[PDB]
């Protein structure tokens, strides 16, 4: 009975990773138009694009980490 | 239906060996010489650090420049003891979550405790971001003191979850290499995903940056 | 002396102090 | 896994930080 | 037994991997100038040439220990062997 | 798409090129090597008896560490300047 | 133990703060009691 | 009955990290392009980023409370 | 079975606060492409973010204060 | 069972005010670089404003109408 | 039973307006900052804003237009 | 039970045209911010964009085409 | 039982398009903003659109084979 | 009920794989305002943006594993 209310609560769990799916989308496509302005990339415009890509990623995989909690 | 994936159910096993032999290991592997030249690979550890206590210095200038000394040994850890883990089996102890809600709430309140011990009474009178309008005192001190209380478990919590998040798409993408005796094309093409893979989990050099760097805001902030 | 001599022979003339003297 | 009960590491990784701040301490200067 | 373990990491870095500096030792930090490293060399094919200042073969013999003392502990669990051996 | 499909014909015969003088090699050195086939056996027989898993991310973790020694030869001269 | 004197300087500097740990240990105590409490119950 | 719809219960209210799992992908990715124009984030330009990430990552956890406190 | 649809609408209810989620990602990101072409923040330019933080916040708290009025 | 179904819709409909929430940010947030190059502020800046936000509102306001109207 | 599908296809589709609100809050942001441009705004500057605004409000529509024939 | 399948498939795939809702908003939200620097009008800036909203549209509107068979 | 399983699973599986188009509308009104600085139209610019154009879909419409499989 | 509730929890999955779509959009699509600008077009420009097409389409292919994790 619970067996498929384990799978849908990790099923509907998996989709809120879809924002930062887009959300490291931004900060790349974001980057090159901050790039092709400034060409001083080894300074620390590079720096932003990782800080704000593990921020995001932060926010990211753990959205994974109550999906398998639900599961096991 | 040509290419038909597929998989192997395992249990997927985070157990707990011996650990304190486990912790003190990425010591040894950084020696200390007392000598002034000295021996070409420690000469590349020394360089390491001399690049980035150049930055965690720059922003703080204070007499609270003495706290900067311990934020880079808590960088050279976790940034050892998430590297030695990509290894074939080999266990990190910033896998388990109980560690982590050792370093944050030791770190974390070290923190609020400083500008309390000087200032006692704009510290906390942060919480006044400007020249108060009416309609929204209580609508402001109920948010921003909720989003301080977070910051102990937004700091241990966003460290292990993708730490071990790593972990098991190596070990899952791998293994339906394994149990992969159908068609052989396709084996090809698991296993340039993996070593792709490998190469973005050498992001666990780059989670350390934001985990002494918003420990430094979190400091540079209250004080 | 040698180019690879000493750490303390060398702490004569390039100076060290007490706690907290280097700013940068 | 989910793991449990915690006695464990916690006390083994602050003579950890007896370690790592008697070699870095023993730093040079630029 | 402390004194036993104690030297056997100061013969596997002084010779392997280490000889710093701080004379009394002089001429033995330039005995690693030259290195073991030739000496290390022959043991992957020849391929992990670079090891001249950034040592390759002083490092990555520790981390080839010590895997090999992480896989005793997994044997117990993942058994899978038949009655026979593998091909 | 013909540029790279024309690049990757030259890479292909240069490979093959390569891949024949290595074999040379190997052939004349048949005579006095007394090191590889005394080891050959222990990595035949542990093989034969438990080395199999789901560890073919083994290779991968250290074929990437293979590609880092080409830079390591570049990394002396950030060593050996300071 | 040697390990003090070399540090001894920098801990009664900093540990006025930083050896708090007495949050760390009383949570550390409940958690290990709620999870006697639901094994005891099972 | 009580335990299953808990489980699916707490599967839909996982996605509301994934407006603040790319809400911090923007503001991230818009001090990549005001510090290539001028180059002077050390004042306001960088405190006003992560000012935007308290007040942004704020809301991320903040639904996820919920879906502990719909759990047990 | 009561209980059972009081906890499952709660459960996408809170979904409503993701959309405050995403939204205030833009409206602090602008406040920093568009401080550095022009230093007057002391006049209405951090005012209109307020005003612009608060009035989107408010679309925020409302859809959490329906997650606790269906359930209670 | 009646009540079963009624309870999720109203928490399914609830989901529609949180794509309000993501409009309502850009016209504070684009009017943030609008003001800030040419300060006519006075004029049909805030005008146009007040408009963009009423009208972002009444797209999330027509759901919730629908939304009570599931409940009754 | 026969009521419970009536629901869900009402909350489920009632969902998609919520999308279309996003999108008004675009082009309404977006007439602020052509206008700090170049004052020609009475002309076709605006007037393309109300040919965008009809434009996706009529998908948002025909999106809300199903949550009428399904429920019915 | 059988005709309650029909009735919960199409309401979810309803949702699909939401984001292509928002996908027409921002094409219209350029063409504002396009013009306002070169007034090339009649010419290809204006034709552009009437072929980004009618293969946009159309991907939303097959997004209603699976929900009639659903339906059907 | 099988039946009330296929049809909710296309459905959920459609929803995901959604996103193809909310970038998918950049990408064409990036290249309106695009020609209207520099007219490099005839060179590369407007095949990157073809490749943009091209890209994103098939991000999006394998999505929609992902339904036909559950339905089939 | 095996059947049934396998597949529910596979479609729910994969709409997260198409909430990296709408990155994309921006990494593809930003290259052109980039490019406009500035045409160094074989340096670390195009170079960036596969740092950008192939890391947010790992956030793509990151779940798509995890659907067909719960297919067995």
């Amino acid at each position: 009975i619970d067996t498929a209310a384990k799978f849908i609560g990790a099923g509907a769990a998996t989709v809120g990773v879809a924002g930062s799916g887009a959300g490291i989308g931004t900060v790349f496509g974001s980057m090159i138009i901050g790039y092709a302005r400034n060409p001083s990339l080894k300074q620390q415009l590079f720096s932003y694009a990782i800080l704000g890509f593990a921020l995001s990623e932060a926010m990211g995989l753990f959205c994974l980490m109550v999906a398998f909690l639900i599961l096991f | 239906n040509e290419n038909l994936f597929a998989s192997f159910i395992a249990p997927t096993m985070m157990g707990l060996p011996i650990v304190t032999l486990i912790i003190m290991f990425p010591s040894l592997l950084f020696p200390t010489p007392k000598r002034l030249i000295n021996n070409r690979t420690i000469s590349i550890q020394q360089w390491l650090i001399q690049l980035t206590s150049k930055q965690m210095m720059a922003i703080h200038n204070q007499k609270g420049q003495t706290w900067s000394l311990m934020l880079m040994s808590l960088i050279m850890f976790i940034g050892s003891t998430n590297i030695l883990g990509l290894l074939p089996h080999s266990f990190t102890p910033t896998t388990q979550l109980s560690m982590n809600l050792g370093m944050a709430i030791p770190l974390w309140s070290a923190t609020v405790f400083t500008g309390f011990r000087y200032k006692t009474k704009t510290s906390l009178a942060h919480f006044l971001p400007q020249g108060t309008p009416a309609l929204l005192i209580p609508m402001l001190v109920i948010i921003e003191t909720i989003s301080l209380f977070i910051q102990p478990v937004a700091l241990a919590v966003r460290l292990t979850a993708n730490i071990t998040a790593g972990h098991l798409l190596i070990h899952l993408i791998g293994g339906a290499t394994l149990a992969l005796l159908n068609i052989n094309t396709m084996t090809a093409f698991i296993t340039f995903t993996i070593l792709i893979l490998l190469t973005i989990l050498e992001f666990a050099v780059a989670l350390i940056q934001a985990y002494v760097f918003t420990l430094l805001v979190s400091l540079y902030l209250h004080d | 002396p040698f180019d690879q001599m000493t750490i303390e022979d060398l702490n004569e003339v390039f100076p060290e102090t007490k706690l907290d003297k280097k700013k940068y | 896994d989910t793991s449990t009960w915690f006695i464990t590491i916690t006390s083994m990784i602050m003579t950890l930080f007896i370690l790592f701040q008697l070699k870095i301490s023993n730093y040079s200067y630029p | 037994a402390s004194v036993v373990p104690l030297k056997d990491r100061r013969l596997l870095e002084v010779k392997l991997g280490e000889l710093p500096s701080w004379i009394l030792m002089r001429d033995f930090t330039p005995s690693g100038i030259a290195g073991a490293f030739q000496r290390g060399y022959y043991r992957y094919y020849n391929k992990y040439v670079n090891v001249k200042k950034g040592s390759v073969a002083g490092l990555s013999m520790v981390l080839a220990a010590y895997v090999v003392f992480n896989y005793c502990r997994s044997y117990k669990e993942l058994k899978h062997e038949r009655l026979r051996k593998y091909h | 798409p013909p540029l790279p499909e024309h690049g990757g014909k030259v890479r292909l015969g240069l490979i093959p090129e390569e891949f024949f003088q290595f074999l040379y090699p190997k052939t004349g050195v048949t005579g006095p090597y007394v090191l590889g086939t005394g080891l050959i056996l222990y990595l035949l027989s542990k093989e034969i008896y438990v080395i199999t898993a789901e560890t073919f991310s083994a290779i991968s973790t250290i074929g990437v560490l293979v590609y880092i020694v080409k830079k390591y030869g570049a990394s002396i001269g950030a060593f050996a300047d300071k | 133990q040697f390990q003090f004197t070399g540090i001894k300087k920098y801990f009664n500097s900093y540990t006025l703060t930083g050896r708090m740990n007495c949050v760390l240990a009383t949570y550390g105590g409940i958690a290990l009691l709620v999870l006697y409490f639901k094994l005891r119950s099972k």
